[PDB]
């Protein structure tokens, strides 16, 4: 699938994530999502149709898409692997379960990427699911100076 | 079945947790999924999911390695608090059932105020005065007894208002208690903890009141060596006596990592199991941080196996079960490059053992456990949960439940493993390609056929073919049952617009032809069997076709090849029987024909077949 990243559609990706996260191969799935946005879109159109304000009548909207339908993707693999994950032990007799190794090898690949539209979609993202736990942990100034920029917008985001 | 009624009930939890994953829901604590069924079983099991919950109820980073969590000093500083708090109240249970007789009793008329349980556990423990005690009584009670007590069940408040009415007794121990129950984690400030601990040391280190001698080194957490036994005779009251002595960054000090290495290194299983009693050792390692020891501990009670997979599990959603990396490794080792306070489950072997019980007679529950493994691979880079399903339908051969029927009329009815993965053409080929590799075409050629691999399907569906070309299809032959499958994959093929490279394509319709050739020669329809070998012109019947139909031989499928000695025979049969009842020259003529192209081909048994067809010939004449 990585191969033909650049060239696989809404349709067939979908389908292909859903098939990985019904297999527990939540990792997998997310590395394919994130390999795909930045193959529709090596020049980072979209990198800067946001850097720019998100001009409307501008014709990058289109790149921001086809990442956005990856970024998407992404949250419904985080969102059905706490979901088959619920109540499970995160240690067993001591050393981690399988279960556990899953959702750190997921959360790795988020953590290990350099898609800057992606952090960007996954601040908002946590914010949305209500996730101050981790936004507020991440440390990175890159998240202060987004905030910066959003805070005079939002209270919520203010108040983060 | 081999799954017992507590396994049995493990497993619908699991599926249930696996469900929600599978359908992207929220992830639910597992821990309580775990402890639903604990309370169908005596309460020996229920107080160990307790002890689970509370000890990985801690603030967690999520997304973060585990072996970082846990040797972080932030996570390790609140297990001992969770530790500590589940040794108080599982104390205070036990003060509660040894004044009244049971929970229930107690709940009935009321808990009553920590300080008048305690006051009423005083009252049994110890009936008479012990000769032994200072500081004098509060409302009947020695006042040291009570504050001990009182902070045994981790009521401080409660032990504060006995300090509140003694406190002309008491002396200087009440600014100094009362430091304690305001600074936080259980520890005074090195000037004040430096006051108490030298006057205790001055003149009190063997006093006649063990019960004042408790309290001081509990609050002081010193003495560390002295294990007070006269107050703390059970074990938990030595886990908590302890845990309230470790400290953090020489003499007279205790930290963590050298209390949970001192107490299973020095004092093993053996030490904690002469009892026959081995929930004893397992909460011992757990209320340590030390949850692999326990786990694999616990892991080898045969009767326990069940709850140590779980607590295992438990601790693998959470981020917080530190795995080992090599999967040739033991159970329970320690890395090389770590340290050496900490060990590390070999969590794949833990999986793989626990599988094989039931994973015989029980394929669905099995997939259940081996989903886990999903996120991990081995030396050769296959996913492990994938790999497991093969091996897993290797040898249970449960095809039609595991992998989803493909019936005969084209439907493919979704598998278990459908639940998990949309994924399935890598395993339904492993399993069609060591089925193949065993000789079992016939099988290989259904699997195949189920992950729609035409190229696989119709080479295999060649070989099995070409042997029963010219045999005789009868009822409940290996032809009819062979026959009758390559006939639902023809039109299966055809009305789906499926093929494979047209070698092998062309091969498989072609058998196909001559299959019903044979079977039309063998009942005795000459003139229809005649009309079909005449159509695939394998065969030439004028001179002018022997230069290409003899060129076509060189490269048709050996599976051709080898029925040409039968093929050459039942049509020159056939044109024989034609003769004995112009069409006499005709078929002189192509008589010849079969003559000449059989001596220019090099094929199977030419030497008889040669002779015969020669003289079949001479008796037309």
């Amino acid at each position: 699938f990585e191969q033909v990243a650049g060239s696989l559609t809404p349709a067939n990706l979908t389908t292909a994530v859903e098939q990985m996260i019904s297999l527990k191969y939540y990792a997998g799935a997310i590395q394919l999502c994130l390999t795909v946005a930045q193959q529709k879109d090596r020049g980072n159109t979209a990198l800067s149709w946001v850097n720019d304000g998100k001009p409307a009548n501008d014709s990058r909207k289109k790149a921001f898409d086809e990442r956005k339908i990856c970024y998407n993707l992404i949250h419904q693999v985080l969102d059905k692997l706490e979901s088959d994950f619920a109540g499970e032990p995160e240690l067993v007799d001591g050393r981690p379960t399988l279960a556990a190794t899953k959702r750190m090898e997921a959360y790795n690949v988020v953590n290990d990427s350099s898609d800057e539209v992606f952090h960007f979609d996954m601040y908002e993202w946590y914010i949305e699911k209500g996730w101050t736990d981790r936004i507020l942990s991440i440390d990175s100034p890159h998240v202060i100076t987004y905030l910066q920029r959003l805070a005079e917008t939002d209270f919520r985001h203010a108040e983060l | 079945s081999s799954l017992d009624n507590i396994e049995m009930a493990y497993a619908r939890q699991i599926y249930i947790y696996n469900e929600k994953i599978v359908n992207g829901h929220l992830q639910p604590n597992l821990v309580d999924l775990c402890a639903s069924v604990a309370e169908l079983d005596d309460k020996s099991i229920s107080d160990m999911w307790t002890m689970v919950k509370q000890m990985t109820d801690v603030l967690l980073t999520p997304a973060t390695d585990a072996l970082k969590n846990r040797s972080s000093v932030e996570v390790r500083m609140e297990f001992v608090r969770q530790a500590l708090a589940y040794l108080e109240q599982s104390y205070k249970n036990y003060t509660l059932v040894t004044v009244f007789g049971n929970l229930h009793q107690a709940q009935l008329g009321g808990v009553p105020g920590t300080y008048q349980l305690v006051r009423s556990f005083l009252n049994i423990k110890l009936p008479a005065p012990l000769p032994g005690l200072q500081d004098g009584e509060v409302e009947g009670h020695p006042v040291w007894a009570l504050i001990y007590y009182c902070m045994r069940c981790g009521d401080l408040l409660a032990a504060s208002q006995v300090v509140n009415r003694a406190q002309h007794q008491l002396g200087e121990f009440k600014t100094w208690f009362q430091e304690y129950m305001n600074s936080k984690d259980r520890r005074l400030s090195p000037a004040t903890e430096n006051k108490l601990r030298l006057h205790y040391r001055r003149a009190l280190r063997n006093n006649t009141d063990p019960y004042k001698r408790a309290v001081y080194c509990i609050i002081g957490r010193c003495d560390v060596t002295d294990n007070q036994s006269e107050v703390a005779d059970k074990t938990e009251d030595y886990l908590w006596l302890k845990l309230n002595q470790v400290c953090f960054d020489p003499q007279d000090r205790l930290t963590l990592s050298q209390f949970q290495k001192q107490l299973l290194e020095d004092y093993g299983e053996s030490h904690f199991t002469v009892n026959q009693q081995p929930f004893l050792y397992f909460q011992v390692l757990f209320l340590t941080a030390q949850f692999e020891a326990a786990v694999a501990f616990l892991f080898r009670m045969e009767r326990l196996r069940c709850h140590a997979v779980h607590v295992a599990l438990v601790l693998f959603e959470l981020k917080l079960l530190l795995k080992s990396s090599g999967q040739s490794a033991q159970l329970l080792s320690h890395e090389p490059g770590d340290p050496p306070c900490l060990r590390r489950l070999n969590f794949v072997r833990l999986l793989m053992l626990y599988t094989r019980k039931f994973e015989s007679t029980d394929p669905r529950e099995a997939l259940q456990y081996f989903y886990f493994l999903r996120d991990e691979k081995d030396s050769q880079g296959e996913n492990m949960f994938l790999r497991c399903v093969s091996e897993l339908v290797i040898e249970s051969r449960e095809f039609d439940m595991i992998l989803g029927k493909l019936e005969n009329d084209g439907s493919r009815k979704p598998g278990v493993i459908d639940k998990f993965t949309s994924d399935t053409k890598p395993i339904i080929n492993k399993v069609a390609s060591v089925a193949e590799n065993k000789g079992l075409f016939e099988e290989a050629a259904k699997l195949y056929d189920l992950a729609k691999n035409a190229d696989k399907v119709l080479e295999l569906m060649n070989k099995l073919l070409s042997p029963v070309v010219p045999q005789i299809s009868a009822p409940q032959s290996n032809k009819e049952r062979l026959k009758n499958m390559a006939l639902s994959i023809a039109e299966r093929y055809r009305a789906q617009g499926i093929s494979a490279n047209k070698f092998v394509d062309s091969t498989f319709y072609l058998l196909l032809d001559l299959i019903t050739f044979f079977d039309e020669y063998h009942s005795g329809h000459i003139d229809r069997a005649f009309d079909i070998i005449e159509r695939l012109k394998l065969v030439p019947l004028n001179q002018e076709s022997v230069e290409e139909r003899v060129a076509a031989f060189r490269n048709f499928s050996d599976e051709i090849r080898h029925n040409l000695s039968e093929v050459l025979l039942a049509t020159m049969n056939i044109l024989f029987t034609q003769f004995k009842r112009d069409r006499d020259s005709q078929l002189r003529s192509q008589a010849r024909t079969l003559i000449t192209f059989a001596g220019m081909i090099p094929y199977r048994t030419s030497g008889d077949t040669n002779a015969r067809l020669v003289q079949m010939e001479v008796l037309m004449n």
